[PDB]
């Protein structure tokens, strides 16, 4: 039995003290002239290479001084101090060299720690770099994660400097995969070309291999003429092998072309009584209802946000204590292919129904019951999508509840009962805006074009605001049946303003129908009526947002018409 | 890098391995070999290293132990076999250390047996399961066990060492050892006990 109370801590601390005082040391590591006196026992128990270094009978087993090369001094020092105290304390810059030295020394625990740290830090730019790093040092988890991140982002960037310097096998795996998040088939062609234009006459065979990989759909466009311009002289059989890649090799449709603009819904009426809420989706064009997996599977009252790059995030929320609703500041992100939710850096305050707004690539969470007992109750907190951290900003002018916030013209706009403030990201300050003549709450707003459409409130209040004009005006009243309480939802659909409303009467069933609204007509034309045979009841606290999803990755929601 | 550099690295590694297998592991460095293995597997040339290791091991076995066992099939045959097995194990200790540093990545990527298992398999194929060594070992073990059963006492720890060697050579369980030992031994025991019962009745 390992008694952790007395001996373990005391033994570890005394070993650390002996290391500090250079006591009972019998082996010293020479690293480019730097001396690291240490013990053989700790190296054997920590590293799987030092055990063979000191146990296997050779000339270095009986050697007081050992000249270990191809290792950095700082990395070896941090590995030794981790072995002597158990704390790694890794930064964000020296992770690559630390992992390389750990792999060379075969220290499993620090290898796993660095693997987890790297798999948690594939943010935006090191994806291709760490993918190449994992290709150099075999790491299945890192390889798969970096491959997915590359298939997600490089398909939208395809210009990274590090991407040019890649091995043939990794590039073939990337290109031949059917996970390319590209809505068009020419971008991958030009990416492959530019990968084969900066290094030509050196990778001509690999040029032919990538040419075959990109396949006929993009092979029949321009590649022949560009290659004729760039081919080496006196090349004949290369023409023969290039001409062959027209008929064969199974031309098939890709997966990234299925970016159907749909609607993501949360907190729906769960089918099985064992579950409370569920997240589902609706297809405006396919006229189908898809489902999504709950991010925590137990926590509710979350807020949604969609970046211009079509990303889904979940922040805040409350979960039942399950003693024998507590608020959690956790964060999550939705995978567009794996149909799962990978968590991210949690917030600093446990918010209830936060309002997340994206602007300038940053996620801004406005209000939502931060802690409630703040000295300055009207505060906010934003997110960094690149650095993966939360930065405090200028707080709210006035404290508001059940508010809504949108982004227009790269500016933060938050709407409340009657007031509105514009937050300047450049100066980090709030400027007073126009005041609504009607006091309505429990409503949301949509940022369509350059006009904010605040719909609903307690109703059918249609108050249109323009940034360039800075005024509030009414347009019309949405046609709804009397003796009902409509639930309005305003969102952009296919670059056209539309609404999604549900009417409920006494002893009557709910009806779902979306209307097409015109700017100059001030009328909601009947666009499409959602049939109850495909979509069932949603509820009251459901939310709506616009985003593109994959039908194959998701699954249809089974429900009897 | 260039093929010349990796060829020279492999040549020196093979020379070091042969020197180790020749009971001369005292004056040989370990850090240099580990660094060369690192720079060899790093450049994604593990297949060549594995093939060269297999070729070197099988050539060394066929040259040394196959000749030694056949040259002493009557003068301490089992003792020489046990000594050869012990020498092979004590060299494969360090061989497996280095090529197991290699094996981590190699068999977590290429899905093959480890170098210790490779050495065990090649030893089984080239020594124990030889066309002449196998039958001679079977005959001598049957003869000595029958003589022990007759009433006179012979060496017993040696048979335990041989059985343990065969069990380790199984490398998965009791697949090879059980057949190779028991089946001729089962038949010999069957005939012996049948004759004994016929005499006793």
């Amino acid at each position: 039995r390992q008694i952790n109370t007395e001996y373990a801590v005391s033994l570890l601390e005394q070993l650390k003290l002996f290391y500090e005082q250079q006591l009972f040391t019998d082996i010293v590591l020479i690293v480019e002239g730097t001396e690291f006196p240490c013990h053989k026992m700790v190296l054997a128990t920590c590293s799987s290479y030092f055990r063979a270094m000191f146990m296997s009978g050779l000339s270095e087993s009986k050697q007081t001084h050992v000249h270990l090369r191809n290792v950095d001094a700082a990395t070896l020092q941090i590995i030794i101090t981790y072995a002597y105290t158990g704390n790694l304390a890794m930064n964000d810059s020296t992770v690559e060299q630390l992992y390389e030295t750990a792999c060379f020394l075969q220290v499993e625990d620090v290898l796993q720690r660095c693997r987890e740290y790297l798999i948690k830090k594939i943010n935006a730019e090191n994806c291709v770099r760490l993918l190449s790093f994992a290709d150099l040092f075999s790491c299945e988890e890192l390889k798969q994660s970096a491959k997915r991140m590359v298939e997600h982002k490089f398909t939208a960037v395809y210009h990274q400097d590090a991407f040019m310097q890649l091995s043939h096998d990794l590039l073939i795996d990337i290109l031949s995969s059917d996970n390319l998040n590209v809505e068009k088939e020419e971008t991958v062609r030009e990416a492959a070309m530019l990968w084969l234009e900066y290094n030509t006459e050196s990778r001509s065979q690999y040029l032919s291999s990538v040419l075959s990989q990109i396949r006929i759909d993009a092979l029949s466009e321009v590649t022949q003429r560009a290659w004729f311009q760039g081919l080496p002289p006196n090349d004949k059989s290369v023409v023969v092998q290039g001409l062959y890649k027209s008929m064969p090799k199974f031309f098939k449709p890709r997966l990234g072309m299925t970016k159907e603009e749909m609607m993501i819904f949360i907190e729906a009426s769960s089918e099985n009584p064992c579950s409370l809420y569920s997240s589902v989706c609706y297809s405006p064009q396919a006229e189908k209802v898809y489902k999504l997996c709950s991010p925590p599977a137990d926590l509710h009252k979350v807020g949604t946000v969609v970046t211009p790059d079509n990303d889904i995030y979940i922040a805040g929320g409350q979960v039942p204590l399950k003693n024998t609703f507590r608020t959690v500041n956790c964060f999550y992100w939705f995978d567009a292919q794996q149909n799962t939710w990978f968590p991210k850096t949690p917030m600093l305050f446990v918010r209830i129904k936060p309002s997340l707004v994206c602007c300038e690539g940053y996620i801004y969470a406005i209000g939502g019951d931060s802690v409630g007992g703040e000295l300055n109750r009207r505060t906010v907190e934003r997110y960094d999508t690149e650095k993966d951290e939360w930065t405090m900003v200028s707080p709210l002018p006035c404290a508001w509840q059940w508010s809504a916030a949108v982004v227009v013209h790269d500016c933060i706009y938050v709407m409340t009962l009657n007031l509105m403030y514009c937050y300047f990201p450049r100066s980090d300050s709030w400027v007073e805006m126009a005041m609504r003549q009607t006091s309505r709450s429990f409503a949301s707003a949509a940022a369509f074009g350059d006009k904010i459409f605040y719909i609903g409130g307690l109703s059918v209040t249609v108050e249109i605001y323009d940034v360039n004009k800075n005024e509030w005006k009414m347009a019309a009243n949405i046609p709804a049946k009397r003796y009902s309480d409509p639930c309005v939802r305003a969102v952009v659909i296919s670059n056209s303003l539309c609404v999604f409303m549900r009417e409920t009467h006494l002893n009557e069933r709910a009806k779902y129908v979306t209307y097409q609204y015109d700017l100059e007509l001030d009328r909601w034309s009947l666009r499409q009526h959602i049939s109850e045979r495909v979509l069932w009841d949603l509820g009251r606290d459901f939310r709506c947002t616009v985003g593109k999803l994959y039908p194959s990755c998701l699954e249809e929601s089974p429900w009897k018409p | 890098m260039d093929e010349k550099y990796v060829n020279s690295i492999w040549d020196l590694l093979k020379n070091a391995i042969q020197e180790i297998q020749r009971k001369n592991n005292s004056g040989l460095s370990f850090e240099e070999l580990y660094r060369n293995a690192y720079t060899m597997v790093l450049h994604k040339h593990g297949e060549k290293l594995y093939t060269g290791l297999r070729e070197v091991v099988t050539e060394h076995l066929i040259n040394k132990v196959r000749e030694d066992v056949l040259n002493s099939l009557n003068n301490n045959f089992l003792q020489t076999l046990n000594q050869a097995w012990n020498d092979h194990q004590t060299a494969m200790v360090m061989i497996r250390d280095i090529l197991m540093y290699m094996d981590r990545v190699y068999v977590q990527q290429n899905n093959v047996e480890n170098v210790y298992n490779l050495g065990l398999i090649i030893f089984r194929d080239q020594v124990v399961r030889y066309g002449c060594i196998r039958d001679h070992l079977r005959q001598t073990l049957l003869d000595m066990i029958a003589r022990e059963r007759k009433g006179e006492v012979v060496d017993r720890g040696a048979i335990r060492n041989a059985c343990q060697m065969l069990m380790i050579l199984g490398l998965e369980g009791r697949s090879v050892y059980e057949e190779d030992f028991e089946a001729p031994f089962l038949e010999m025991s069957a005939e012996f006990f049948q004759m004994e019962s016929q005499k006793f009745l």
